[PDB]
């Protein structure tokens, strides 16, 4: 039997190969191509800010979180073309909805993010990485950990479970109107995003590259690997949430969560 | 630099055109966004650091969204459709052409007139932003908080809710 | 660099594209109360000021966490407004 | 390197498109849009105002200049709202009384 | 290489079309077997229950959105045949209209043979319909001589 | 620079009015109730009249590079806040008839205070960009207050698209200026090259679609007679009141400004206000299209003392005082046609004919319309006639020929169609907070009488005030 858990993932992308492809009458054409990249190559280009070694530094651009947060609001359209190009009102009011609770908590992860990259002081993620040398930024905040937590698992990650189903009649999830490859992609879109979170997560929060006894390039990617699985654990645990009670955790109980954060963060830091 | 600057300027002059050209809307407000990604490529080719990924944050990832939401609400498309076209014909498209063209050269030779002085690409990072920001202009952040809520209770009125 | 990554990416989309295809009027009542929305287009506007003030606070100092609490202040009582007059609540 | 005529005729380009399309189409949806284009053309402009000088002078407007764009954009949308949701006929001519 | 074989064994879609009856067992494989399963994404069918003439044209259109790669797996007795069911009011079995693959009998199946199901249908997808000349071997004669061979079986008497 | 006592007893009237939002949003949430949000809003614009006297205990100084606070801007803070005082007694009878949702009103009213008495404190360019925007969200929003009817919506639609036009038209022009000058600052501005002037002049277009100058005047009509009379009360005074501050310190600042060039086209717009004003005026037969007909004349009048600023001193107090006179008489002539309106009444049925009679119906209130009414044309013995003096002496001191003949031609053509709606109301006819109402306007009705026949100590305030 296969031995490796992403071997399913592997085969599963074999199958949505070579699937004869049908044209929708009544349809938007360009958008139906369009739609599945802004979901993919958002998460895809939020890979290209991780400091993976200094050496071997991807790219070394001033700014990566104002793009982490162009790609966090970016998105929403992925959701919201594939809504219109469903081109059924059941579908499209789906993917209204979901858009709905997208837009409602992507809000948090940006004043989340505040915390960290003002007692880090710069944009540069060298200046971050150097940062955590002794001392994690995560002691202080864990107000801001767990809402940056929950704001990047909301993000189309599944954790809301209104993105294939619909909580609410007349109305049908988005996801069945795309047969071909797109929804492939859009699996395999998630999955880098789930990956990039994780690693933004453990190189923003936490302190990678510091090799207490061990190469730190495996131990970035290890620390990686049990915050994989604490994720997985997580979600699997995370039973759906029907849309009301998303919609009453929401605004109302972490914007004052994070601004006593961003009063406490910045009472402490002088 | 200038092959990069000028094939991006060339992309939103493109984009610009696409937007003022066609009918449906969806196409105009997608060539929107693309004008809008490459107004903060010139921003971040300029030097603007902290102007093209502030563009796009908010500028282009929250008041189009809106737009979105407006415009797939009103399922306007698939009716009226032909009367549109019909009173758009390019005749009268050349009448206000010609009127805005006038505009267009009166500008180009004013700004003509002066020298180049010509300025590198200076990259300005945020550090001093966030003290120029918090020096003299503190009280244009604090009045622009309180135009932000004016402009709140102003769309929570007009756009009051009903039974319907 | 990061040009060569994009080129990269654009240059795999090409790929895979080309080889899929190789490979072969009334709403009434529905939709509407998008506000939220709203209040999110207004609400991103307000925390763009604290995108760039998150930078340089050190040197700001003690005006400077006066007046950012004054001004979220200001946001918490819109809020709190929006909340008691029944604008945010639940919503279809 | 790019001198300053470029850009700022590049802004004036967008301006006179906005400007045009505000003016010839019928929809309030579009002369919105090309409003919030025209808008963007302005703001371009001023950016490169204040970049050309080489001090922190062009990040200090712009933000007031988006949030004006944000209000006037959400008051618009709501104007929309409430305009549709009266008349089912979205054509500027339905809104042509007192003429004259 | 054969790569692609591997790639439709290793992983398959299951669109649960059970009816009124008979999908209790099917529910019951299904909650230790694995909201995933959705239309037009799936390429197998596991049609159960009593196919009926009224709403025979469902599954014939749910049968016609798939994708050109399709399986479907009778199981009962209901829907391999009429079953119990020789009346007016119910046709004679799913496969007077749509093709089938894999026959599950029973009233109602257990879930281990949904699981030996599976076996035979990665078992045909793995030789490539997925005839093949190899499917002419068939369960009937493959374990003939182990079932022969049973002599005693316990009395009906206990538990 | 930081902040100092002396800045914050400076910045009092931009605090006080501030910490009154705060309040009334905290108020409305609370309770959303009428008459404590009408009370705590005129209580602050109350307190902020109050406190100018304490910021006129402080001298002629800076806050921020952004403002400059001057006894100039002390007098124009104080136009404003009356307005808004006006505007509140007037809107809270006509809004008791009003089906739902009474209390944004003061909200948006106090947001345009803001807006206000922030352009009479200016001396960079952005402040008065933050102040022009501050004041029109209210006047996009309130024009648009009560869009049940089928015209305030209209209304509110026009005005919302040119007004954002305006906007965006005096922000290109505002960079086009700092590209040659390296600070928009409006001292540090002109340190005659033709950017800077084209620049100058996409700003002139900014501001005059505000001021109502002659090609932009087409919105002064249709808003007036679609928006309510407590936001016509508003929109004809406080607005253009704050605005002319502005505008006047640009260009007595500006080394430009002192350029013929500019001078010459301001000029132009100026002679054909006043012409394309009293002209298409009379033909008029409503109330509040006539008196949005009067206002593009009467800020023509201001901007032809404006271009003699530059030649003789005597022009800072000619624009004070017509400002003060032309307040005075516009919130009376306007209150009065609110306070017709005692109910909400759906839409107001006002017009020329409809002001038959008015006399024997209430023979006070006409007074007040009739006086207010002569007042606007240039009779004497009212605070108007004064203020006429004051701006052809203006051009008869700088020699404008033809500008001071447009203001007498121009008051020859007017005073047609003001004398007919003073001879209407006397043709033959076809609760506390009312009370109020009617004294706001019979307050106004005795000031300008009493500052026509004897005109002096408005003129002690004035050179007290100006620097
Ligand atoms: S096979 Fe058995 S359980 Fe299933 S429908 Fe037929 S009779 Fe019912």
């Amino acid at each position: 039997v296969g031995w490796g858990g992403s071997l399913q993932l592997v085969a599963d992308m074999i199958k949505m190969f070579f699937k004869e492809d049908w044209i929708p009458k009544f349809s938007d054409r360009v958008i139906f191509t369009l739609a599945p990249m802004i979901a993919f190559t958002s998460l895809l280009l939020a890979f290209a800010i991780v400091p993976v070694s200094p050496g071997w530094v991807v790219a070394d651009l001033n700014i990566g979180i104002l793009f982490f947060l162009m790609m966090a609001g970016l998105a929403v359209y992925a959701v919201l073309f594939a809504g219109w190009s469903s081109n059924n009102k059941y579908s499209l009011l789906g993917a209204m909805r979901a858009s709905a609770q997208t837009l409602s908590y992507e809000v948090f992860l940006g004043l989340s993010l505040m915390g960290v990259v003002a007692q880090a002081g710069s944009f540069n993620m060298t200046d971050i990485v150097n940062s955590q040398a002794h001392v994690w930024n995560v002691i202080p905040q864990f107000f801001g950990f767990i809402t940056f937590a929950i704001a990047g698992v909301a993000v189309c990650h599944r954790h809301p479970f209104d993105q294939p189903e619909a909580e609410q009649e007349l109305a049908d999830g988005y996801h069945i109107e795309y047969s071909g490859m797109k929804f492939g992609l859009f699996f395999v879109g998630e999955y880098i995003g789930i990956v990039t979170i994780s690693a933004l997560m453990v190189t923003l929060f936490f302190g990678g590259w510091q090799g207490p006894l061990l190469p730190p390039f495996i131990w970035f990617a290890l620390k990686t690997a049990f915050f994989m699985m604490m994720f997985i654990l997580i979600r699997a645990s995370l039973p759906r949430p029907r849309y009301d009670q998303v919609m009453s955790f929401g605004w109302k109980i972490c914007l004052p969560l994070t601004l006593i954060n961003l009063l406490v963060t910045a009472a402490v830091i002088l | 630099m200038e092959f990069a600057f000028y094939i991006c300027g060339l992309i939103a002059i493109l984009a610009t055109l696409r937007v003022i050209t066609h009918t449906n809307p969806v196409h105009a407000l997608l060539y929107l966004i693309i004008s809008l990604l490459a107004i903060s490529g010139v921003f971040f080719s300029l030097g603007a650091y902290f102007a093209g990924a502030l563009e796009i944050i908010v500028y282009a990832g929250a008041i189009m969204v809106l737009f979105v939401f407006v415009v797939m609400m009103l399922n306007l498309g698939g009716s009226e459709i032909e009367q549109e076209r019909q009173w758009l014909k390019p005749q009268v498209w050349i009448g206000p052409a010609i009127l805005s063209a006038i505009m267009l050269v009166v500008i180009v030779y004013a700004i003509l007139g002066v020298n180049d002085q010509g300025i590198d690409g200076t990259p300005i990072s945020a550090k001093a932003v966030g003290i120029t920001l918090f020096g003299p202009y503190v009280l244009a952040v604090e009045l622009a908080s309180m135009l932000l809520l004016a402009g709140l209770v102003v769309a929570f009125h007009v756009g009051r809710e009903e039974r319907a | 660099a990061f040009a060569i990554f994009l080129i990269v990416a654009i240059g795999l989309c090409c790929l895979m594209l080309v080889g899929g295809w190789f490979l072969g009027a009334r709403l009434r009542l529905s939709a509407k109360f998008y506000l939220v929305a709203m209040f999110f287009v207004i609400f991103d506007v307000e925390a763009l000021y604290l995108f760039a003030w998150s930078t340089s606070i050190r040197e700001s100092g003690w005006v400077g966490f006066v007046e950012a609490a004054i001004f979220i202040f200001v946001l918490l009582a819109g809020l709190v407004y929006l909340v008691r007059i029944g604008a945010l609540d639940w919503t279809p | 390197m790019i001198p300053l005529q470029h850009g700022l005729i590049l802004a004036a380009i967008l301006f006179v498109l906005g400007l045009t399309g505000l003016v010839i189409r019928r929809n309030l949806l579009f002369m919105l849009i090309g409003l919030e284009i025209m808008i963007n053309a302005s703001a371009l402009a001023f950016v490169v105002a204040g970049s050309y000088w080489g001090q922190t002078d062009g990040q200090v407007m712009y933000i007031l200049a988006i949030s004006l764009a944000a209000a006037e954009a959400s008051i618009g949308l709501a104007l929309l709202l409430q305009l549709h949701r009266r008349r089912q006929n979205l054509n500027i001519d339905s809104v042509s009384e007192m003429r004259g | 290489n054969d790569m692609v074989n591997w790639g439709r064994k290793n992983s398959i879609w299951p669109y649960n079309f059970g009816l009124s009856c008979c999908y209790v067992e099917m529910v019951t494989s299904f909650t230790a077997v694995h909201l995933r399963a959705s239309p037009r994404q799936a390429d197998l069918m596991v049609v159960a229950g009593t196919c009926f003439t009224k709403m025979a044209p469902v599954i014939q259109r749910l049968y016609d959105q798939m994708l050109e790669p399709k399986w479907v797996i009778s199981m009962g007795a209901c829907a391999n045949s009429g079953g119990m069911y020789d009346i007016y009011s119910v046709v004679q079995g799913v496969d007077k209209f749509i093709p089938v693959d894999v026959y599950i009998p029973g009233c109602p199946p257990r879930p281990e043979a949904y699981m030996q199901a599976l076996m035979l249908l990665q078992e045909s997808i793995g030789k490539e319909q997925g005839v093949y000349r190899a499917n002419m071997q068939s369960e009937r004669e493959r374990k003939r001589g182990e079932r022969i061979a049973v002599t005693n079986l316990r009395t009906p008497d206990e538990i | 620079m930081t902040i100092t006592p002396q800045n914050l007893i400076a910045l009092l009237p931009l605090l006080i009015v501030g910490l009154t939002v705060v309040v009334v949003m905290l108020s409305i949430a609370w309770r959303r109730n009428h008459f404590l949000n009408a009370t705590l809003s005129v209580i602050g614009l109350n307190a902020a009249l109050v406190s100018l006297w304490f910021v006129g205990q402080a001298g002629a100084m800076d806050v921020t590079p952004l403002m400059r606070v001057d006894g100039f801007a002390m007098l124009y803070t104080g136009l404003v806040l009356l307005a808004s005082l006006a505007t509140c007694t007037f809107a809270y009878p006509w809004l008791e008839g009003y089906n739902d949702n009474k209390d944004e009103f003061y909200l948006l009213v106090l947001i345009a205070a803001l807006g206000g008495i922030l352009l009479a404190n200016a001396n960079h360019l952005a402040s008065l960009f933050l102040g022009i925007e501050l004041i029109s969200l209210p006047l996009f929003g309130l024009v648009g207050y009560a869009f049940r009817q089928k015209r305030s919506l209209e209304a509110s639609i026009k005005y919302t698209i040119l007004s954002a036009a305006a906007s965006s038209f005096l922000l290109f022009g505002m960079a086009l200026v700092y590209a040659q000058s390296g600070d928009l600052s409006f001292v540090a501005l002109g340190k005659n090259e033709p950017l800077l002037l084209a620049g100058f002049g996409l700003m002139i277009v900014g501001l005059g679609f505000k001021l109502s100058l002659v090609p932009f005047h087409l919105w002064t009509p249709d808003v007036y007679q679609g928006a309510p009379a407590p936001v016509s009360t508003f929109l004809a005074t406080a607005s253009k009141i704050a605005i002319f501050g502005v505008v006047m310190r640009l260009f007595l600042y500006a080394p430009v400004g002192d350029s013929e060039a500019i001078r010459v086209v301001l000029a132009i717009i100026a002679f054909a206000s006043i012409i394309f004003g009293n002209l298409m005026a009379l033909s008029q037969t409503n109330i509040k299209r006539l008196l949005g007909y009067s206002s593009i004349s009467h800020l023509g009048y201001l901007l032809v003392a404006l271009i003699a600023l530059q030649t003789g001193e005597m022009s800072m107090e000619a624009v004070g005082v017509y400002l003060a006179g032309y307040l005075f008489s516009s919130l009376g002539a306007f209150g009065v046609v609110s306070l017709m309106s005692s109910p909400y009444r759906g839409p107001d049925a006002d017009s020329l004919f409809s002001y038959r009679g008015l006399f024997w119906h209430r023979p006070i209130l006409a007074a007040v319309m009739t006086v207010m009414m002569l007042s606007l044309a240039g009779i004497p013995m009212t605070l108007g006639f004064i203020g006429k003096f004051y701006v052809l002496a203006v051009g008869v001191q700088a020699h404008l020929w033809w500008l001071v003949g447009a203001v007498v031609v121009g008051s020859a053509i007017g005073l047609y169609y003001y004398l007919r709606v003073a001879v209407s109301l006397y043709l033959h006819a076809p609760n506390w907070q009312y009370s109020a109402g009617g004294i706001v306007v019979l307050i106004s009705a005795l000031l300008v009488l009493v500052l026509g026949v004897w005109p002096q100590p408005l003129i002690s305030i004035v050179r007290l005030a100006m620097p």
